[PDB]
């Protein structure tokens, strides 16, 4: 287009890893048709970075489905919920960042219904409880969906979805009833709940959880007879407590 | 003597906040910026996790929210003056600095706030920001130019009353591994974070600060010092 060159093209294109970034390039919807041209050319190259640049929905428009970049990151754009609704279109793609973006619940209502997808982050995109609903019917492995006020309700949702194996949900105004929602699962192996309302009451069903190995309760409410409780499970190999009222 | 954008860039390059621990990198595991500075801070974040001089004082609260911020210019003086002094916690013989995305900014404001060409050039600001449902998850520094005010909350701060040439200083992006460009004293255009700017709330103006014409300058030393 009329920002992106060749010159930026080459630079990007890492040839050992057959990735292509193009971050902090200031990017618009017009430099897409010059990019899928160049990623024609090198079909080789299936993960690319877009992030941190001005691509808004219809730069998606003439960029999905013409491809086989199967990872995709696009975070820190203004794709918006239409955006997002069009990369649900896309055949190719299995792991998305689309990280704020503004996507909404109508955004993330799309991407929940694209089983393709294995992997999704959708940091800070003004996600709801109606949202984390909509992901809880997903076939997703992974989510993360920091920043996002999924709320207890949103969790709760989420805590259902049998497929989900990692979920990263810090900041997101969780409280001890939609955590101990969450250790009743029993099919997440790591669970990240960093930044919330989280305290001693959920430590417990932590405590007798049996799939996580992997568990962050990070700047909670936690105190140390919390911390007691959940060391005596063995099974989390990472326990992250830092930034708690722990002694 | 005017102070230029670039010399207050290279004063907060010199603090060397890609060195600290980033506390919260166990929270927000996403945000480690695709770059060597956060690589290498993903590595010294799980090396600290793992060290159990972290669980003692003052690293352990100096990995905790702050949430109270500070309405004294003193009180960021004195942040950035105990985060910076020697202590005997090394992570491969390397001096161990904990920050989190809530007090990071404390820092900068701190360093900011003790040049006495910055207080005649610029008012100093602490806001939250990354707002979401009422909260704001994210602290930053603002450099305002003189003579220009902020909202005072409950009104937000908004892209349309932003004032012209201030500038954006975001350690916690440096720590998370954004280089200087993106992060230390520059404009909303060319922050890492500037897709989750606004709204947001203005928790502490040095304008409006009344001890501020009493606290003094030239208190703290850089971190580091700068090569040839």
């Amino acid at each position: 287009g009329m920002v992106l060159t060749l010159s930026d093209l080459e630079k990007g294109y890492d040839k050992n890893l057959n990735q292509l970034s193009l971050s902090f390039l200031n990017l618009r919807d017009n430099d897409i048709p010059l990019l899928c041209e160049f990623l024609q050319n090198h079909p080789a190259i299936t993960s690319l970075d877009l992030s941190h640049n001005d691509i808004t929905a219809n730069g998606v428009k003439l960029f999905v489905n013409k491809t086989s970049v199967s990872s995709l990151n696009i975070s820190h754009n203004n794709i918006g919920p239409e955006g997002a609704q069009w990369l649900s279109e896309d055949n190719h793609i299995t792991t998305l960042d689309v990280s704020f973006n503004e996507i909404g619940d109508e955004g993330v209502k799309a991407l929940a219904a694209n089983a393709k997808l294995i992997t999704l982050y959708a940091l800070y995109n003004k996600i709801t409880k109606v949202g984390a609903g909509y992901l809880a019917q997903s076939n997703l492995k992974k989510i993360d969906l920091c920043f996002n006020s999924l709320e207890d309700e949103g969790v709760i949702a989420l805590a259902s979805n049998i497929n989900i194996k990692e979920l990263i949900a810090s900041a997101c105004d969780v409280s001890d009833i939609g955590a101990i929602e969450l250790a009743k699962n029993n099919q997440l192996t790591l669970l990240i709940l960093g930044k919330n309302a989280i305290t001693d009451k959920s430590t417990l069903h932590f405590a007798n959880n049996t799939s996580l190995s992997t568990l962050h309760l990070g700047s909670n409410q936690i105190t140390a007879a919390g911390k007691k409780i959940l060391e005596t499970n063995t099974r989390i190999t990472d326990l992250d407590l830092i930034g708690n009222p722990i002694e | 003597m005017a102070i230029a954008p670039q010399q207050i860039q290279e004063r907060l390059k010199q603090e060397q906040y890609q060195k600290f621990v980033v506390a919260d990198i166990g929270n927000f595991p996403h945000c480690l910026a695709q770059t060597p500075e956060g690589i290498a801070s993903g590595q010294r974040y799980q090396k600290y996790s793992t060290n159990s001089l972290s669980r003692t004082p003052p690293f352990s609260q100096w990995g905790a929210p702050q949430l109270l911020t500070p309405k004294s210019a003193q009180e960021y003086i004195k942040f950035a003056q105990q985060r910076n002094k020697k202590s005997s916690f090394k992570i491969d013989g390397e001096a161990v600095r904990v920050s989190e995305c809530s007090n990071f900014a404390y820092h900068s404001a701190g360093v900011l706030l003790d040049d006495p060409q910055i207080r005649t050039q610029y008012d100093v600001a602490v806001i939250g920001s990354m707002h979401s449902n009422g909260r704001y998850l994210h602290n930053i520094t603002l450099l305002v130019p003189k003579g220009s005010r902020l909202p005072q909350p409950p009104q937000q701060l908004t892209a349309e009353v932003f004032p012209i040439g201030t500038l954006i200083v975001d350690p916690w992006a440096v720590g998370m591994g954004h280089p200087p460009e993106q992060a230390l004293a520059i404009p909303k255009e060319q922050f890492a974070y500037n897709r989750s700017l606004f709204p947001a709330t203005v928790n502490y103006q040095s304008a409006l600060d009344e001890s501020l014409t009493s606290t003094r300058t030239g208190q703290l030393t850089p971190y580091t010092g700068t090569p040839s």
